[PDB]
């Protein structure tokens, strides 16, 4: 009765990988526009009453 | 009636664009860059030229 314990298993089969990464949400949360200089300036322009 | 205003001719303000009336300036222009000249060379042939 040559059981399976006589056999020796070889290289185990790498069935599947598994990496952990968050659902990275920074493209959809905030508005992006690339800047061409080491200082970025955003304009704020407002319309006022005669009482400012 | 929304005057333009001007910088106080004070280098710190004009570079940053801080103004006195309305509409802060984006910033200065770029008229160009000036660098020191390259000094000339006294010809080596007056003395011995023997490439080693």
């Amino acid at each position: 009765s040559t059981t399976t314990n006589s056999n020796s298993i070889g290289r185990p089969n790498l069935v599947a990988l598994t990496r952990a990464t968050t659902k990275l949400i920074y493209s959809d949360i905030v508005a992006t526009q690339r800047t061409n200089q080491p200082v970025a300036a955003f304009y704020g322009i407002k319309y006022l009453n005669p009482d400012n | 009636a929304e005057i333009g205003g001007d910088h106080g001719y004070n280098a710190t303000n004009i570079a940053a664009g801080q103004t006195s009336g309305a509409v802060t300036q984006i910033g200065p222009a770029v008229m160009g860059m000036v660098r020191r000249a390259i000094p000339n060379l006294i010809a080596f042939d007056i003395c011995g030229v023997q490439p080693m």
